[PDB]
RNA sequence: UCAUCUAGACAGCCGGACGGUGGCCAUGGAAGUCGGAAUCCGCUAAGGAGUGUGUAACAACUCACCGGCCGAAUGAACUAG
């Protein structure tokens, strides 16, 4: 036979992934993560949705499996 | 709060056997005017002779970030007093703006040291302009390349006081 | 006598240990602190007393 | 057959070695005392060759020896057991006998190097009128030649 | 100081298979299988090659990380004892009263029993865990040998039975009697 | 200081690969310093030898390999415990004088390189 | 605050750890290791006129130094939440 893992694979935070503003002033729009901070927040922009280019923290977005 | 820096620009009284004294300049991370003012005539006391009552403010300006939307990595150089003695300290910061950046640094201060604001002096802060020139490993490990990681035990807040399923945490 | 092989390898779990100063507490010999709580994990540490 | 060293004062423990080998102990200290005679005010290495009869002896060499024996010194009883300090002259061209005579025995690294070690050697002799023992032989290049 | 990401790796070699679901480990081999529950340390397992497994931990503490290598010695221990197997070799010291140590069976469950331990009329019996063999060997006088997989399991039973041999009110530098632990090993050492 | 040292022993290295065109790799094992002085000694007229951290010499090999390109073949046999025998002399004469010295209960010549060439030998 | 660091660092194994020279005084002896001073060369990739064990003195063993495996940060002293 062959080795099983459950593998558990879940929405990776990285250049290029989309992510649904949850609250404040854009607050259900997409954005698209352009770099890391630091492990709570995060550089996006949201250009076709007219989210301005902002810092961000971590718990005011919602990842997306889009990339 | 919210800090703002300020450039201020003040000089001494002009008198009759000096006039045109030469304009010191300072730059401050303030709340606001009032504040940014303050701090610059407790630090003009303490480099040269000279008080509000004998000087004069000649303009006070924000400066605000160039480049709002640009990553940086900031050096800070900082004085604290602890409570036995005086330190100096360098921490550095991967932040976007130099405001923020002096922001998370004393509430990393008041976290770790408990070094209030009238205990901290901010000696400089310099954006490192080159990699390999960081040297705290807590900065220097968001600098690889690719760096991607995951988001466990993802907790969602209810606006309901009762839930009608088992949670999932799952991201 | 016991033999000498077998002396050294019943020394080795009875002898060649390190006693806190401040609970005396039978350490390991190569140790830097003691493992207890009482004395606050301290680094007074002493060889235990041989014979001879 | 065997060879037994020993560094010796001249003009005398040997007993102990000598009972091994059977030979007599006056007769040993005879016959050191016999070689050691062209210094033996100093100490030095005695090698002592058993044919299984008896015992030759000859000195070999040592720079340290060499060098006390070239720096000129009154002869001393040694009864006082003084410092008895060994100040000394530049002496290059005893040295640089001396570099020669060891004739890179034991293999010095070159002829000049094993003048050099010679300089060194004389720890003990100031070996110099007015310098420190081998400070000026890296700057000076004379002499490399003679050692050879 | 939350390090977002250190990884560890375990060699699977070609005789066993592991399977992991949620935390549940279990490794299957020539000379048997083995299981182990790690719900309690938090960590994640991925599968690369079929030879290779990594286990990570993401933005981790101090005393976390610690435990992501400890948890990979255990999984590889687990590993190489059902490849190899372990054997840990005994010895029996005794100044005059010598000790005699036998095999027997209270209801069934394989106790060691020990006898004459500084000539004293109390029996000292230890159980013996399952899936450990005890074999007293031949050739070299006065020693045990507890053989296994579960190097836990045979270590412990070793454990217990030096832990059931200690001297009370005397001098214990000088009255060294006893059994101990002299080796550990594979049972196909050097293989 | 360190690196100071370090440069050194880059430039020396290239003048010796420059210098002599047969090349020895030796392997040392279990020889003593006195052992290898004496070889060294004897050798001493015919033959250069030098011994490194074989992490500075292959970087000095790849800083060297414009020119002299033959010498990147002696790189794979580099590994391991090794030292370089630069000499006049063209091969065996060399060779006997290396593993004759100094046999005790042993130095070996693992390679050869000549004129970019690479003999197992 | 000092140092080391992909020209290979710190742990762990393995190998060498040498000659002048038993350096000079002093001791019944003390040869790196009872002490007093000096503490320098050669060969070096590297090895102290010695870090300990060590013998009457030796001999012997180990060190701090350099090397193969490892490939990346680590050691000491101090400060304060
Ligand atoms: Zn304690």
């Amino acid at each position: 036979t062959d080795s099983i893992v459950k593998a558990s694979n879940w929405r990776l935070v990285e250049v290029g992934r989309v992510v649904l503003i949850k609250k404040g002033q854009s607050a259900g729009k997409l954005a698209a993560i352009v770099e890391i901070i630091d492990q709570k927040k995060v550089l996006i922009d949201g250009p076709k949705a007219g989210v301005p280019r902002q810092a961000i923290n971590l718990g005011q977005v919602v990842l997306t499996p889009l990339t | 709060a919210h800090f703002k820096e300020y450039q201020v620009i003040g000089r001494r009284l002009p008198t009759e056997s000096v006039p045109e004294p030469k304009l010191f300049r300072m730059r401050i991370f303030a709340s606001n005017e009032v504040i940014a003012k303050s701090r610059y005539w407790y630090f003009l006391q303490k480099l040269h002779k000279v008080k509000k009552a004998s000087g004069e403010i000649v303009s006070i300006n924000q400066i605000n970030e160039a480049h709002p939307t640009k990553v940086k990595n900031f050096g800070v150089w900082v004085r604290y007093d602890s409570r036995s003695g005086t330190h100096n300290m360098y921490k550095e910061i991967r932040d976007v703006s130099r405001v923020a950046a002096v922001e998370t640094l004393y509430q990393d201060m008041a976290a770790r040291h408990r070094a209030r604001f009238r205990s901290i002096h901010i000696l400089k802060v310099a954006e490192i302009e080159k990699t390999a020139d960081v040297k705290r490993q807590y900065v220097k490990q968001f600098l690889t390349k690719d760096l991607k990681f995951p988001l466990p035990h993802r907790v969602q807040k209810s606006t309901k006081t009762f839930s009608y399923k088992r949670p999932s945490t799952f991201y | 006598i016991i033999e000498p092989s077998l002396k050294a390898l019943a020394s080795k779990y009875n002898c060649d240990k390190s006693v806190c100063r401040k609970c005396y507490a039978r350490l390991p010999p190569r140790a830097t602190n003691c493992r207890k709580r009482k004395c606050g994990h301290t680094n007074q540490l002493r060889p235990k007393k041989k014979l001879k | 057959v065997k060879y037994l060293y020993l560094r010796a004062v001249g003009g005398e423990l040997a007993p102990k070695i000598g009972p091994l080998g059977l030979s007599p102990k006056k007769v040993g200290e005879d016959i050191a005392k016999a070689t050691k005679e062209f210094k033996g005010i100093k100490v030095t290495v005695q090698l002592k060759i058993q044919n299984r009869q008896a015992a030759a002896s000859v000195v070999p060499s040592a720079s340290s020896l060499v060098i006390t024996a070239l720096k000129e010194p009154p002869r001393d009883r040694k009864k006082d057991k003084n410092v008895k300090h060994s100040g000394n002259i530049q002496l290059d061209e005893i040295i640089e006998i001396a570099r020669q005579m060891r004739d890179k025995s034991f293999g010095r690294t070159l002829a000049s190097v094993t003048k050099e070690i010679l300089g060194t050697a004389q720890s003990v002799g100031c070996r110099v009128d007015f310098k420190n023992p081998h400070d000026i032989i890296e700057g000076i290049n004379a002499g490399e030649i003679e050692i050879p | 100081m939350k390090y977002i990401q250190t990884e560890q790796q375990i060699e699977v070699p070609e005789g066993v298979t592991v399977s992991i679901k949620s935390r549940i480990v279990k490794v299957v081999g020539p000379r048997g299988t083995l299981t182990k529950n790690l719900k309690h340390i938090d960590v994640t397992f991925t599968k690369v090659n079929n030879q290779l497994i990594k286990v990570a931990v993401h933005n981790g503490g101090r005393k976390h990380v610690a435990a992501l290598r400890t948890v990979k010695s255990l999984v590889d221990n687990m590993i190489t004892g059902v490849t190899k197997g372990y054997k840990y070799k005994m010895r029996y010291v005794y100044a005059h009263f010598p000790i005699n140590v036998n095999i027997v069976e209270k209801d069934g469950a394989k106790f060691i029993e020990v006898r004459n331990f500084l000539g004293d009329k109390k029996i000292r019996n230890v159980p013996v865990r399952d899936g450990v063999t005890i074999e007293f060997s031949t050739n070299v006088k006065d020693e045990i040998v507890l053989s296994g997989n579960s190097v836990e399991d045979v270590s412990q039973n070793a454990a217990d039975l030096q832990q059931i041999c200690r001297v009370r009110n005397k001098d214990i530098r000088k009255f060294l009697d006893g059994i101990y632990v002299s080796h550990k090993g594979f049972i196909t050492e050097d293989l | 200081g360190i690196r100071e040292k370090k440069a050194e022993y880059f430039a020396k290295l290239r003048e010796y690969l420059e210098e002599y065109k047969s090349l020895f790799v030796v392997g040392v094992d279990n020889v003593s310093s006195q052992q290898m002085h004496e070889v060294r000694k004897e050798l001493r007229g015919r033959a250069v030898v030098l011994m490194g951290k074989n992490t500075m010499v292959r970087r000095a090999i790849r800083g060297f390999l414009s020119d002299l390109p033959d010498f990147e073949k002696l790189l794979p046999f580099v590994k391991g415990n090794v030292g370089f025998v630069f000499t006049n002399e063209p091969l065996t004469e060399i060779k006997n004088v290396i593993v004759s010295n100094r046999v005790a209960a042993g130095l070996t010549v693992v390679q050869v390189y000549d004129n970019g060439q690479v003999f197992p030998s």
